[PDB]
DNA sequence: ATCGATGTATATATCTGACACGTGCCTGGAGACTAGGGAGTAATCCCCTTGGCGGTTAAAACGCGGGGGACAGCGCGTACGTGCGTTTAAGCGGTGCTAGAGCTGTCTACGACCAATTGAGCGGCCTCGGCACCGGGATTCTGAT
DNA sequence: ATCAGAATCCCGGTGCCGAGGCCGCTCAATTGGTCGTAGACAGCTCTAGCACCGCTTAAACGCACGTACGCGCTGTCCCCCGCGTTTTAACCGCCAAGGGGATTACTCCCTAGTCTCCAGGCACGTGTCAGATATATACATCGAT
């Protein structure tokens, strides 16, 4: 059972994500806040994708399942099938 | 002439209301809101089940598709209880004719 | 020795990562995080490599757009540092919080 | 010929299984529609109606009223978290808003 | 015309009060009139599109509900 | 001296009163004239059902009220109480409307 | 079946029509194919809702035109609508 | 000898495939003859617009091959297609090179 | 200004794998013919939208005083950016194997379809009680003392 | 703490109009039967996901240090609030007209369905060239003086 993998989203990764977003200066609690936000977003999308998977009676989460999960929330993603 | 039939969920909403609140009534605008809500949630669940059947190359909308569409759209406690009610209704209906 | 003025390496990083296209989260810890999150919904799951890649693309796009709105609402408070209250405001205005 | 029995009565529902079946067939959702699909859908619609109507009747009692008006539906929806999530993008006409003042704006001593 | 000024300053103040606003700058009124003119233009353009498709000459409530639904904001109690 | 409430008391009373009620806060003939003026640009000689203008007004008022909620939140975020147009612009930009 | 259906060749033909010296990456090809599928699904769903609202049982050029005017932004909608009627005119003339 | 419907309409997109997708996609019980023609023309236009702006973007980066970065630049730089794809994420597309004025050095 | 550090762009050469083209096939699209039903068109009716008059009253407009809040300036201290040495694990490349996605074949349960029946559901009519409007006393709450 | 005044809450009375119920009708759901087909299940293939080992090296991490920025405090002035007075136009009611929205009936043409065929598009294969990588270098920009 995989555990404590939310800290694998390291502090420099969050700082790079902020730099791409245009953020020039970052607080110290932004890292924990961003890990929580990312955990919530991933929980929602992975729950929708695992629901799509279980409907097809598969055990492997297809990329098209993730695309349909994203489309369901309105976060349409191009480049992994239509 | 005679106005053509406009179907609405008014009487069914009223039956459910008399079941949950036997003495509480409902205005006409609130009944129109409940009718719009039932139509909206119906078209959401039906569109999601349609998309589910289309994704899996299938051509029938079953209780499976409606259950998965309820799991997708409805929030988790609401989805869990709606799935319990729908499953209970499909079993009791299949048990009878 | 020679040292840069606090803020120009940050702007250099901003220009670098806004000109670039690579993924900014390491792929193996993000994949492990995806596995850990998905084990709750269903055990013994499997993921296509493209599925984890799509999840990572969506996560990085979402976090980058959230940081854009966070930056905007931090400048709105006449600041340059982004605080957690900036993220909370951006999510509350977006309609997710 | 056997006495006619409504599908809703067979399923133990108040919502019309037959009308939901006709709407699923005419709604252009699939070329075919299962037999338990309108039963399941009518059960889900009846449950969601029961949830909102119970909370709205509670809100109408709290305002010492015996009719449900759009204000009571709005209060019932926005006061429950899960239904407010389900109806987040939804505007309820004549519903008003939730009474909510930010604590910074309140006066001080 | 003068019709956008028909959305008076006290009406905008009442809308802000329902939104929970305690203090209002003087330029909020023109800003809000502009915001309302653009939201109204988008909804009405889509409603008139739905009307012209039906080969009608009147804008029905249903068309407004459909235009709103396309915008992603759903209105209950006007039909649908 | 005639009694005067301290600046911001009547504002809070108005907040409570208009959050307690459900009537439409824009006068119906000005909003109706505005709707017809705007629709004059998309098709000439249009007509409106009364309920169409009523639905447009309900939607417009709900949109403006939610916008003023977000505007107030981002005004308080800037350690302020007055809402400025830059607050509205921030709320619309974060909401993906600009 | 082993075959999969995509708009690769048609996108390439349009690309050669527009910029007859430029290739396109496989990732960009997948993005263009998913873009065509997504826009098709939007326009078709809007035309289906349109035919359902007016109690019609057929998608015609009018419903596609109205769905284009609904979803596409005004410059894009205007030029796509004018060309679409030109294409329908060309098809009916040639039969 | 059979002449294809795309050549009749004067399009590159397949009128036959669009008609088949309309008929099987459960949009209506019937599909008019001009509907796939109109839809194929509109889809071909959006493809042509995206690809024209992406080819311009590829020329700006001195490339002769459209990659996702050029599609992202084409989409986010044009306004109409940014409105059209405002809720859409493009994989490997990156962001627009935008820095806020307040953060620039004094 | 200025020069030095310094990262970043630019120009050229090797490689490499992925894209652009060919081929064979097969299955999906085109020509042709059919029925039938959906949509186009024309007449009708009525309802519901538009337009006008009048009053009247509540709301909008305007003026004004002032207070409190926006905003600018300043000081400080601490948290964050930058750099550097260390360490840690991500990445890449090869290899294994087996679970499970995916395809095919078969057949039976199940849903479309259709005709006859009828009872549930809808439109219309009527009435009474919930709610709304009015008015007046009670309570709350605010601000000046 | 107190107290007066303004606003709101509450309590009761009267009315009114819309919600609730009843009844006729009609058409849409039910029942019973038939038939095609789709999807459930078995079985076979073979792809790719998971697991592992090893090496490398670039990224993460811990820490030191300085300083820029967040934040708290203070003063000022301006501009929004709140209230009194005037004006105006929104609203209610009432009436008139007509136009267009909904309905029905008739027709015809336009699309589904089937057949027959054939060519376009899509796996497989291949080769070659654009771009990735590497290296040196030039160049502009940042910084301390």
């Amino acid at each position: 059972v995989l555990r404590d993998n939310i800290q694998g989203i390291t502090k420099p990764a969050i700082r790079r994500l902020a730099r791409r977003g245009g953020v020039k200066r970052i607080s110290g609690l932004i890292y924990e806040e961003t890990r929580g936000v990312l955990k919530v977003f991933l929980e929602n999308v992975i729950r929708d994708a695992v629901t799509y998977t279980e409907h097809a009676k598969r055990k492997t989460v297809t990329a098209m399942d993730v695309v349909y999960a994203l489309k369901r929330q309105g976060r349409t993603l191009y480049g992994f099938g239509g | 002439r005679r106005k053509t039939r406009k179907e609405s969920y008014a009487i069914y909403v009223y039956k459910v209301l008399k079941q949950v609140h036997p003495d509480t009534g409902i205005s006409s605008k609130a009944m129109s809101i409940m009718n719009s809500f039932v139509n909206d949630v119906f078209e959401r669940i039906a569109g999601e089940a349609s998309r589910l059947a289309h994704y899996n190359k299938r051509s029938t909308i079953t209780s499976r598709e409606i259950q998965t569409a309820v799991r997708l759209l409805l929030p988790g406690e609401l989805a869990k209880h709606a799935v319990s009610e729908g499953t209970k209704a499909v079993t009791k209906y299949t048990s009878a004719k | 020795p020679h040292r840069y003025r606090p803020g120009t390496v940050a702007l250099r990083e901003i220009r670098r990562y806004q000109k670039s296209t690579e993924l900014l989260i390491r792929k193996l810890p993000f994949q492990r995080l995806v596995r850990e999150i998905a084990q709750d919904f269903k055990t013994d799951l499997r993921f296509q490599s493209s599925a984890v890649m799509a999840l990572q693309e969506a996560s990085e796009a979402y976090l980058v757009a959230l940081f854009e709105d966070t930056n905007l609402c931090a400048i709105h408070a006449k600041r340059v540092t982004i605080m957690p209250k900036d993220i909370q405001l951006a999510r509350r205005i977006r309609g997710e919080r | 010929r056997a006495k006619a029995k409504t599908r809703s009565s067979r399923a133990g529902l108040q919502f019309p299984v037959g009308r939901v079946h006709r709407l699923l067939r005419k709604g252009n959702y699939a070329e075919r529609v299962g037999a338990g699909a309108p039963v399941y859908l009518a059960a889900v619609l009846e449950y969601l109606t029961a949830e909102i109507l119970e909370l709205a009747g509670n809100a109408a009692r709290d305002n010492k009223k015996t009719r449900i008006i759009p204000r009571h539906l709005q209060l019932a929806v926005r006061n429950d978290e899960e239904l407010n999530k389900l109806l987040g993008r939804v505007t309820i006409a004549q519903g008003g808003v939730l009474p909510n003042i930010q604590s910074v704006l309140l006066p001080k001593k």
